[PDB]
């Protein structure tokens, strides 16, 4: 089964990462951005461009060749829209343990295809599209999101928007609690991971004794992340969960940025997620600013 | 995007779907000729605006009614000499109305059964659905509110495509019966192939139904497209109708900048969604308005900055810029330099809010404190919300 891989999400200083486009203008920079934090960036794929060298790294004409002569377990995507499914795809064919693609603005039929692929194997887990990425402070960075922010601690963070995830983890070192490990999953309609996937990464991982989770409107995610924890987060040892929801004040028809974000047909707004994520024990943040101080007060009150 | 009536039903027939025949004019001689062209029993002439309400709407010539059936083809000429060049205001309409410039000059059919039926793709099913109701020609999520057992789903798998046992029994499921559902059954095949070759998010048909003679039609259609795959459909995306859009986001379509006009006055510049939403909810939550959503997201250039700030100090109900970017692959940098600039050579008036974190923000924070412009620099998102409210009235 495909819920197989997730365990792949766990990314750690063992992690070994190649990077599909990485001649292009910002696989290049967040690559030496990876290299500098000291993510284990082993070198990359540009179709044509194998058997050249690109920031002292192997550049290789396809995902396996990449793999097989790097022992890469991760695959990080910046390839242009028209072009980034047959990218996910290749690493799928591969068999990347993991694949992070950044790129926004796939379609969303050709997302659907790969969706039908990647459900139907149990060896490549896929992040995005349309995401930050994921990241182990101080262990492993793989995507954008900005590093000097982080700080190993013990909230788990999983998040459809990636700046929001980057004031969730702003706010949770301000107060000292740190991360363990944050998992934007991104703003797509159709993508390889939900909220679901993370959670149960986080309940199983001692690193992590407190989440936090950040959704929008759209979709039902976030309705199927409280029915997970209805039935996997009570119990005598239960994990408390902090939650922000954007698009309160969204109108209805428009896609708000994201291709995801959008209410129609009256599904996908923010109060009903908000309201079945409460009947599921998450405290939910009504100020998207309060995220940390809304965490702190719970692990506060747990003593 | 938006399609007028004429092209997203030329569109459909294009693709083999039934629709009404139809001609458009651009001139009164033009429909007099189209009606003749047509031979048909009764023929009806409508003005082509994106908007509702053109049944009861007003030209500016004084003409009554921006829908007409009628059997003499010298009847559509002259009436379309009363509509093309003229404004149409109805109830959905600013009220001056909106320029026709062009009319339809169609068979008018007779309908003796309704229908509901939609395709899109499912987020829960992951590929496309189809969704019906035997109760057409109403507001569909009106019916799933008080009759969800009318509502009719076959979930298709995209690599198998449509299979005819489902076809077959959505058609059923409808109230097609013998011949009219085997008819039934082909045009949702037809509508599916449509649906996957336009890369639409949604094509909605309503009412899908029938005529008295034993067609089975698609009297009106609504087709919403996937902004994510202009790049291969730009024949269609070429046909883009922005005549009745906020003049506003069509300057920000020009520029490739995702805005969406609010009512507020109280303007927002984000650099995520996710942000953005909830910027304009935080700023709800501490009694503010939003004017727009602003999303500058991905590799921003300062270019962009420049166009999006321009664009914010041109809306009239502006009293206020909130800024707020945190920044990844955004840098923060290219945010100040982009609203310095723009604050030079268009003289800034309003007062700004500014709330910066992320990637090179303490030389993003020097580029605006040695620009001389009136900021009030914010501290967190409550903060910035609370100052951008309390700089308006
Ligand atoms: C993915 C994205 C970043 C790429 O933009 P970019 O880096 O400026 O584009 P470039 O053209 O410079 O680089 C793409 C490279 O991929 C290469 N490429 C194309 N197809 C490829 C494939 N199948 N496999 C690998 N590389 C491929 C191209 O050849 C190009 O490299 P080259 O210039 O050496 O030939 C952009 O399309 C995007 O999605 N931006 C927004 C990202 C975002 O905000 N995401 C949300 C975060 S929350
Ligand atoms: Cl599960
Ligand atoms: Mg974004």
């Amino acid at each position: 089964s495909y819920t197989a891989s997730r365990k792949h999400l766990y990314v750690d200083k063992n992690t070994k990462v190649i990077c599909q486009g990485f001649t292009g203008k910002q696989g290049t920079f967040h690559s030496q951005q990876a290299l500098e934090y000291g993510t284990n960036l082993v070198g990359g794929t540009t179709p044509g461009k194998g058997g050249k060298t690109h920031l002292g790294l192997p550049v290789f004409n396809t995902v396996k060749e990449a793999k097989e002569q790097t022992g890469a377990t991760a695959s990080v995507i910046y390839v242009p829209p028209p072009f980034a499914a047959a990218a996910i795809n290749e690493a799928i064919d591969a068999e990347v343990p993991l694949v992070v693609c950044i790129t926004e603005g796939i379609p969303q039929q050709d997302m659907v295809r790969v969706k039908h692929r990647l459900l139907r194997q149990g060896k490549t887990r896929l992040i995005g599209p349309n995401c930050p990425g994921v990241i182990n402070p101080g262990e492993c960075k793989i995507g954008i999101m900005p590093g000097h922010i982080h700080k190993k601690g013990r909230i788990g963070i999983v998040s459809r928007s990636g700046t929001l995830t980057y004031e969730a983890v702003h706010q949770t070192t301000q107060v000292g609690l740190g991360q363990s490990l944050c998992v934007g999953i991104g703003g797509d309609p159709f993508n390889g991971t939900d909220f679901t996937d993370c959670l149960e990464i986080f309940l199983n991982d001692p690193a992590t004794e407190g989440i936090i989770l950040i959704g929008e409107i759209g979709g039902n995610a976030e309705e199927n992340a409280a029915e997970f924890l209805k039935q996997h987060n009570s119990g005598p040892k239960s994990k408390p969960v902090v939650s922000f929801i954007a698009g309160l004040t969204a109108p209805p028809g428009r896609r708000m940025g994201h291709a995801g974000a959008i209410i129609a047909g009256g599904k996908g707004g923010a109060k009903e997620k908000i309201t079945a994520l409460q009947s599921a024990g998450v405290v939910v943040s009504m100020s998207p600013a309060q995220l940390g101080t809304t965490i702190y007060k719970e692990f506060e009150k747990r003593k | 995007m938006n399609l007028q009536e004429y092209q997203s039903k030329k569109l459909m027939s294009d693709n083999g779907v039934k629709v009404q025949r139809f001609f458009v004019a651009d001139t009164a001689n033009e429909a007099l000729e189209a009606a003749k062209r047509l031979n048909a029993k009764e023929i009806v002439l409508k003005a082509q605006i994106l908007a509702g309400g053109r049944g009861k709407g007003v030209f500016s010539s004084g003409l009554k009614g921006g829908v007409h059936l009628t059997k003499d083809p010298e009847v559509v000429g002259q009436l379309a000499k009363q509509m093309i060049g003229y404004n149409l205001a109805t109830k959905q309409t600013p009220k001056e109305g909106v320029k026709v410039n062009k009319v339809m000059v169609a068979e008018a059919l007779d309908i003796s059964r309704e229908t509901y039926l939609a395709i899109l793709m499912d987020r829960s099913c992951n590929g496309p659905v189809l969704v019906g109701s035997p109760q057409g020609g109403v507001d569909i999520e009106e019916v799933a509110a008080s009759n969800p057992e009318l509502i009719f789903k076959e979930q298709i798998d995209i690599i198998e495509g449509i299979k005819d046992s489902q076809a077959q029994r959505m058609a059923e499921n409808l109230g097609f019966l013998g011949p009219l559902q085997n008819q039934a059954a082909d045009q949702i095949k037809k509508l599916y192939n449509l649906f996957l070759k336009i890369d639409a998010t949604q094509v909605e048909v309503n009412p899908f139904g029938e005529t008295p003679e034993g067609q089975v039609v698609c009297f009106d259609a609504k087709i919403n497209f996937d902004d994510n795959a202009e790049f291969r459909q730009k024949d269609i995306f070429a046909m883009d109708d922005k005549s009745e859009n906020e003049p506003i986001e069509n300057e920000a379509a020009k520029y490739d900048l995702k805005y969406i006009g609010l009512d507020g006055n109280i303007a927002c510049f984000v650099n995520g969604a996710g942000l953005a939403m909830a910027t304009c909810d935080i700023i709800f939550l501490n009694g503010g308005k939003p004017a727009n959503f602003l999303d500058l997201g991905g590799g921003v250039k300062e270019s962009q900055v420049y166009q999006a700030f321009k664009l914010l100090t041109a809306d009239p109900k502006v009293e206020a810029i909130l800024v707020n970017i945190f920044g990844g692959i955004v840098n923060c940098a290219i945010i100040a330099n982009g609203i310095t600039k723009a604050c030079r050579e268009l003289e800034l008036k309003v007062p700004l809010v500014v709330r910066l974190e992320g990637t090179n923000v303490h030389e993003a924070q020097n580029i605006l404190t040695n620009s001389g412009l009136p900021i009030t620099s914010a501290v967190d998102l409550e903060d910035a919300a609370k100052k951008a409210v309390a700089s308006v009235t």
